[PDB]
């Protein structure tokens, strides 16, 4: 199945092998130990360094950000700890704790601790609210501590990989594990658990190119997996996707499916192995070292597929990567406007493709969702499959009865019920395509505006945008285009006659069609018609509306965020998270209304 | 020998350990054998076997485990606990002897529960999914079982599920499919965008194959698309390969020609056709009869004479035997090769592979391609029939005697004289009796009456009271209706023949005496034995009370309106009624989902073509699959220029409740939420009685006086009515005329002058005058008793 | 595709010494085998190349000491319905060095019993070659 999906070289660096890498969550930034000796604290952002630190000119293993402490941990192999807090990054304390090489860091966040494995052959626990005391050692090695990691899940217990091949679980009542296993025939490099608290499974790392699975419950192992091509420096769980990434010992990324567990792909930035990784517990933005450097992606969409019936129900499907399988909710109650709401249960579906988009019948009604790149169109209360087939672009004839498509050339066909509509059947450059009233195929940077029924270059306006959104009724609609934004009328008439005359201009689209009535430079989170009114969301997370010449916030978000849905009986927007809580807030649409047809000179 | 008793009083085997695999084993086997014979016995016993065996349980005695999956496996749904084991399972799970754990999953299934389901489900999700095919086709069949209970437990998982399913093992890749039987009896859409997986990539087992086939070809029925392009690209398909099942598979649905595709396919057909000739696939036999149908066009049908000739031949091949009796029935034969294979027959039928049934079969088909007609066939066959014989002719003779019935054969002078002589000496008291029912019925419609009367004394003549009998019984209907010469002589007759013998007298006696009882002609009797449609609907309406104005319907709906599209859960169906003074549109329906039944239902419609609106009536409750009645009233508008065609917007309200089928819940609460009502359009059909004039010279004229409104159009583009000409016979629903209708597939000029009368009594009138110069240029006339119609006419039109 | 109604191997004295009705839904031992009788009685050791009774695919065999039965339906190809008949001699004789015999037959059962269970279980069957089993059977 396709990369039809996110991928994005997030920020680069082009440097060392930069070993290790650690994240301050809490505020994105990210903390990297270099093979250098510096270590460097940058946000990304905007490529900006938060603080470097040299803590050592020697090679620094290992790198923490405490941040409930609201310090910063260091270690560097000069086998003393240095302390910054953070808070500046002013130095606070620092002691030798192991007196060799230390390896990893791993974290009690619940409670107050920080694990310590190092080459020592020793784990030492020390207690910061003691003010850094060896509390406790765990050992039971047979070789230089190469790795700890915490289940954080038990945060409480933990397991240790070494490259004599063993992995030690590990109880409080066991400054040893809990038992031994004989995990590699390789060394076990790297010991990572599954991010879900339901399940359990850990991933090991070796260059051996064997991967096996292991389920603690059981204990076993649950699947031992082949197929690569290049020692695996390392590959790891994917924490939102069901997929498996793959390192090499040359920075090979291979993945394969969490779930297909086929090469979904490879890829190269051949900057040369898998020395770190640290993850996104948000799940969507990681960051590896390599050599050449190091590259962070992001990788994710902002939503799930749902569309609302306004009855009140926004049927989504999903959660997040959970089956489609969920779809429902036309509630039963009512509360507040700050306070928060219940929905129903009772899932429908359990479709196999996964999404990225869902789009309601011009009626709510038929909803054509897309995903793994094809197009399935349900028959929803039905939960039937309306229909399929594969996209690559889109617009529902608006009118909610014909549909247009995009094929993977790039050359339109469109069906009406599966029927091409060859009238109309430019095929030009684009860029995308654009339905609602009038049509609009988007090309050469520019938006060029064609009929229904035979295409015609209607007009063509300066530049290409983002999106559309037309006016209910289509009238007056509504383009968004990054910061910038315009607000316009189409005239019928003039091309009524004009097209009787026939004589035009279409290379700009005839000057004889649409007119430029007023813009807004803006930049969206989402936007809504309230007909031809903007009522729109703002990324800067004020809900406002443009009205009047008034642009009003009602509200002011959190942050920013979905429009769940005003239903307007109720007047009332629904407002809508991901994380699916709806608060509502109610409007009145008719005092917007009012004062519309008031200028209008509808007074009374 | 089998018992139980050895064995339970044996259990105490169990308290050894020493003991061999083998020995064991076979104490194991013992009580295995009793019940694969068959036993039956009480679980209290079963329950303590368990017992005694789970007790046994140290070892990884490979063998031991095996045994008891038997053992386990002979009780799955009709059980005794399940909890017991689970440990054993879960070991398995965390215990690599892979084998073993497969078999064991198993056998729970059928005897599985919920709660207990819940158990293996992260992991189990594994299991399906994991490693060599092996383990995982053993994880397969376990669900089936539970699939009979249920399975959606599973089922849920599937956006997510399918995915796995993607195989690369040809069993497998068989396997996974039927699974997906059930999945597409589940699902139609989902296939059609799957196929062109199934399609996409070329297949593995013949045995996937196979599924698909049917399947496939159960689309095909009513047509499965283009399937010019997949049918054909099917056809290579099953078409060649190694594997010969598919071939003869697609072939014998296939066929299609009656004066239709017989192309590429006939050849590829007879290639194999041939091939199999002699039994390659002893299969062919069947599907001459039906499955590959025949009954051919005409110098197709010549070709044929070889194939069958051979079958026809070799007489041979329980497959070959039948096959001969459909091949050479499905293409037919002439009179004269029948001659040759009537002595072929005269050795063959008894036993030449127990030919004899196929023959009944056979025959059972001669019966009724000339069941009683080709009467000298029938004939030539009985005499055959009789002759060729053995005895089991009679068997044939329950269908065959019926078959001549199911014609009410008409050569029955002469077809009745073989089955009556013959039958004389052909025997079978058995036989007479059911023939004498029939003939009990028929007498003098066919006449010919001493022959008949001959028979009839004949058939008597037999001793038994009972075969005497039947001759008196069969005449009663006979004889009340009399023949040729029959009412005096019938009065004579039971006179003349008469008889003691007892009861047998007493049969004469009685028989006598109850006509002696009745009057012998009441006798025979006893023993021998507007305000339209639509107005029916304006009554049919007129039960309900909540009205507000109705009249008489007038006419009704020219067309009911689905009023929810196809197979809908809220599908309706809309019919649309008019009376002289209101309309009312009953709403006819299948409250479709079971998801469903809705509530608190109304029926909106909004106006824009005159009507006063009373009322939005809707059903109270709809469950599904269910008409039920919704209505929503107006009063109809006449005299008005706009005021009975209409359109109303319609918007479905209800609190929607949800249900178990099995057994629901019905609650005052339930949420509202409203979907969209389709448009009602209101006709100049639903409400016209279509007429011709009480005075066309003068109403025609007349018409025009008091009314009369106009359209001009001058046609430039087209040059022809048939535009016009759709939209005006269709949509007026009225006579074209004045002997001023018709046209043939062209005609120079046209007029229609044209009628019927309109709702609230007064009538709407058109005349067209269509002139052709050459150009179309035309008066078009409303005219009308009404004049709300002439505006209308003029827009109805279109 | 549970799709046996049961697989017999009958002794040719109408006798069943094995029957597992995979799928059934009509029962009693003696219908079993009044229904056992009526075809066997009739086809008596006799087999035929093919054989449909009831619509429903018959597909027999004989041995040259026991009779083989498997009845299905006659709505799934010859062809692999034998395959798997096929299978069932061939295999036996292979493995066991042996195929069938009323003697065989009488000194243990319960090889055919495990063969059995693991080609075919209930109205689908899961298997139809020997190599597999072979294998992956060590008994």
């Amino acid at each position: 199945m396709p990369l039809r999906l996110d991928i994005k070289r997030k920020l680069t660096a082009r440097s060392d092998r930069v070993k290790s890498v650690d994240l301050h969550p809490t505020e994105p930034w990210m903390l990297a130990s270099l093979y250098n000796g510096s270590v460097c604290v940058w946000n990304h952002e905007t490529q900006t360094l938060v603080k470097t630190f040299e803590v050592c000119d020697l090679p620094v293993r290992a790198a923490k950000f405490v941040a409930r402490k609201n310090w910063v941990v260091t270690g560097a192999d000069d086998m003393q700890i240095r302390v910054f807090n953070y808070n500046t990054l002013e130095r606070v304390h620092m002691f030798e704790a192991h007196s060799d090489y230390i390896r990893c860091i791993a974290v009690h966040p619940t409670q107050p601790f920080i694990l310590t494995s190092s080459d020592d052959m020793l784990i030492k626990l020390w207690d910061w609210d003691k003010k850094w005391s060896c509390s406790q050692v765990f050992e039971g090695h047979t070789h230089y501590v190469m790795q700890i990691v915490i289940n954080p899940k038990d945060n409480n217990q933990f397991a240790s990989a070494s490259l004599d091949r063993t992995i030690k679980v590990w109880q409080l009542g066991s400054s040893s594990p809990n038992f031994t296993l004989e995990g590699h025939e390789k060394g076990v490099n790297c010991i990572d658990y599954y991010s879900g608290g339901d399940k359990p499974y850990l991933i090991s790392g070796a260059d051996d190119r064997l991967v096996k699975i292991w389920d603690y419950q059981n204990k076993t192992c649950v699947q031992t997996l082949e197929g690569h091509a290049q020692n695996v420096s390392c590959a790891s769980f994917h924490p939102e996707l069901p997929i498996i990434i793959t390192g090499s010992e040359d920075g090979t990324v291979r993945i394969w499916h969490s779930s297909t567990y086929r090469l979904e792909s490879t890829l190269n930035y051949g900057m040369e192995r898998v020395w770190c990784v640290a993850s996104l517990r948000g799940s969507n933005n990681v960051a590896l070292g390599y050599d050449e450097g190091s590259i962070i992606v992001k990788l994710g969409r902002e939503e799930p597929a749902m569309s609302m019936d306004a009855n009140g129900k926004i049927i989504w499907a999903k959660h997040s990567e959970v089956q489609q399988a969920n779809l429902k909710a036309m509630g039963d109650t009512e509360i507040k406007d700050g306070e928060r709401l219940p929905l129903a249960v009772k899932d429908m579906g359990s479709c196999e493709i996964y999404p990225q988009t869902i789009q309601h019948n011009p009626n709510g009604r038929f909803v054509v969702v897309c995903g793994d790149g094809e197009y399935i169109i349900y028959t929803a209360m039905a939960l039937r499959n309306k229909s399929f087939g594969s996209a690559q672009e889109f617009a529902w004839a608006h009118d909610s009865s014909e549909y247009a498509i995009r094929e993977s050339n790039s050359i339109v066909k469109i069906f009406k019920n599966f029927k091409e509509k060859k009238s109309f059947k430019p095929d030009f450059g684009a860029e995308s395509i654009y339905g609602g009233f009038l049509l609009g195929v988007r090309s050469v940077n520019g938006l060029a505006f064609y009929d229904w029924e035979n295409t015609e270059l209607i007009r063509r306006i300066e530049i290409q945008p983002k999106h559309i959104f037309w006016s209910d009724s289509g009238e007056l609609v509504c383009i968004a285009t990054e910061e910038s934004f315009f607000i316009l009328k189409y005239l019928s008439e003039k091309v009524l006659a004009a097209q009787e005359t026939h004589e035009g201009v279409t290379e700009d689209g005839i000057e004889d069609a649409f007119e430029v009535l007023g813009e807004i430079q803006e930049i969206v989170k989402t936007g809504l018609w309230v007909g031809d009114c903007f009522i729109y969301t703002s990324s800067v997370n004020r809900l406002n509306y443009y009205v009047g010449g008034e642009i009003v916030t009602i509200a002011h978000l959190d942050r920013t965020m979905y429009l769940l849905g005003y239903i307007p009986k109720d007047n009332r927007l629904y407002l809508g998270d991901k994380e699916l809580n709806i608060v509502s807030y109610s409007l009145l649409v008719s005092v917007l209304e009012y004062q519309t047809a008031v200028m209008r000179r509808d007074f009374s | 020998h089998l018992e139980k008793s050895a064995v339970l009083q044996e259990a105490r085997v169990f308290n050894e350990t020493p003991i061999n695999p083998r020995k064991c084993a076979h104490i194991l086997t013992k009580i295995l054998y009793l019940i694969n014979q068959g036993e039956h016995l009480g679980t209290t016993e079963a329950t303590e076997a368990f017992f005694a065996m789970t007790k046994l349980f140290q070892s990884n005695d490979p063998t031991l485990r095996r045994m008891c999956y038997l053992t386990i496996k002979e009780m799955s749904c009709i059980a005794e606990d399940v909890i017991i084991v689970t440990s054993s399972l879960t070991k398995d799970m965390t215990g690599k002897e892979d084998n073993y754990r497969g078999p064991a999953v198993r056998a729970l299934c059928q005897i599985t529960d919920s709660t207990m389901l819940q158990a293996v489900e992260r992991y189990m999700k594994q299991a399906i999914v994991d490693k060599v095919p092996s383990v995982s086709s053993s994880a397969l069949v376990s669900s089936l079982h539970l699939l009979k209970c249920s399975f959606d437990v599973v089922k849920r998982w599937v956006n997510e599920a399918q995915e796995a399913a993607s195989s690369d093992n040809i069993m497998v890749q068989y396997h996974a499919l039927g699974l997906l039987y059930h999945v597409r009896k589940n699902d139609r859409l989902a296939v059609s965008k799957m196929i062109s997986k199934f399609t996409r990539h070329g297949l593995k087992s013949p045995f996937a194959y196979c599924m698909m086939i049917r399947v496939a070809s159960k689309q095909l029925e009513e047509e499965d698309g283009s399937r010019d392009s997949p049918l054909f690209d099917f056809i290579e398909s099953c078409l060649r390969n190694k594997h010969e099942m598919v071939v003869y598979e697609a072939a014998s649905a296939i066929v299609n020609l009656p004066g239709c595709s017989a192309k590429e396919l006939a050849p590829a057909v007879s290639v194999l056709q041939l091939f199999c000739s002699s039994p390659k696939a002893a299969l062919r036999y069947a599907a001459v009869r039906t499955l590959n149908k025949v009954a051919m066009k005409h110098p197709s049908a010549v070709t044929a004479c070889n194939l069958d000739l051979e079958n026809l031949v070799t007489d041979s091949n329980r497959s070959i035997a039948t096959l001969a009796i459909t091949t050479l029935l499905k293409t037919g034969s002439e009179s004269s090769i029948d001659r040759l294979m009537k002595q072929i027959s005269s050795f063959m039928s008894e036993i030449s592979d127990e030919f004899k049934v196929v023959v009944v079969q056979a025959i059972s088909a001669l019966c009724q391609k000339y069941p009683r007609k080709h009467a000298v066939l029938m004939n030539f066959l009985f005499t055959m029939l009789r002759e060729e014989g053995g005895f089991e002719y009679k068997r044939a003779i329950v269908d065959c005697i019926i078959s001549i019935i199911e014609e009410n054969s008409e050569s029955k002078e002469t077809g009745l004289s073989h089955l009556c002589e013959f039958i004389e000496d052909c025997e079978f008291t058995v036989l007479a009796t059911r023939i004498l029912h029939l003939l009990g019925q028929e007498g003098p419609k066919t006449n010919n009456p001493s022959k008949y009367i001959r028979f009839i004394y004949n058939r008597v003549v037999l001793e038994h009271e009972e075969v005497r009998a039947g001759a008196v019984s069969a005449l009663a209907k006979f004889g009340a209706q009399n023949e040729e010469m029959l009412p005096s002589i019938l009065v004579l007759l039971k006179r003349c023949v008469m008889d003691d013998d007892n009861e047998v007298r007493d049969r004469a006696t009685f028989y006598l005496n109850v006509l002696e009882q009745k009057q012998k002609a009441l006798n025979a009797g006893y023993i021998l034995n507007a305000a339209t449609r639509q107005e029916i609907f304006q009554e049919q309406l007129a039960a309900v009370p909540e009205f507000q104005g109705l009249g008489p319907l007038f006419k009704s709906s020219p067309e009911p309106v689905a009023l929810t599209e196809s197979e809908t859960e809220y599908v309706i169906r809309c019919t649309k009624h008019t009376f002289s003074d209101h309309l009312v549109f009953q709403f006819d329906c299948t409250n479709t989902l079971n998801d469903q039944t809705l509530e608190n239902v109304t029926v909106q419609m909004e106006p824009t073509e005159a009507y006063e609106v009373l009322s939005y009536v809707p059903a109270r409750s709809l469950p599904y699959n269910q008409p039920g009645t919704c209505y929503t009233l107006v009063a109809l508008p006449t005299e008005d220029p706009t005021a009975v065609a209409c359109t109303f917007s319609c918007v479905m309200k209800f609190t929607v409740k949800d249900c178990d089928p099995n057994t629901g819940e019905i609650d005052e609460e339930g949420y509202e939420d409203e979907y969209v009502l389709e448009d009602l359009e209101v006709t100049v059909a639903d409400h016209i009685q279509k007429v011709m004039k009480v005075n066309f010279e003068a109403a025609w004229d007349e018409v025009g006086d008091e009314f009369e409104k106009e359209e001009t159009f001058t046609l430039s583009t087209i040059k022809t009515l048939e535009e016009a000409v759709g939209n005006i016979v269709k949509f007026l629903g009225m006579h074209p005329c004045e002997r001023s209708d018709k046209v043939p597939e062209n005609k120079n000029t046209h007029t229609l002058l044209l009628a019927g009368v309109f709702r609230g009594g007064h009538d709407i009138l058109v005349r067209s005058r269509l002139l052709l110069l050459d150009t179309v240029t035309m008066q078009v006339t409303a005219r009308s008793s009404e004049e709300l119609p002439v505006d209308i006419i003029l827009a109805s039109v279109g | 595709l549970y799709t046996v109604k049961a697989i017999l191997i009958l002794d040719n004295d109408g006798d069943r010494l094995f029957a597992k009705y995979y799928d059934d839904t009509y029962p009693s031992v003696k219908e079993q085998k009044a229904f056992e009788k009526n075809i066997f009685n009739k086809t008596h050791r006799t087999d035929s190349e093919i054989a449909l009774l009831e619509g429903l695919t018959v597909v027999y065999k004989s041995s040259i000491d026991l009779y083989f039965y498997v009845i299905g339906s006659s709505y799934e190809n010859e062809l692999m319905l034998m395959a798997v008949l096929n299978c069932l001699f061939d295999s036996l004789s292979q493995m066991l060095r042996k195929n069938v015999e009323k003697r065989a037959l009488l000194e243990n059962m319960e090889g055919l019993f495990l063969a059995v269970d693991e080609i075919v279980d209930g109205g689908v069957i899961l298997e139809s070659d020997p190599q597999q089993v072979v294998h992956r059977v060590a008994l």
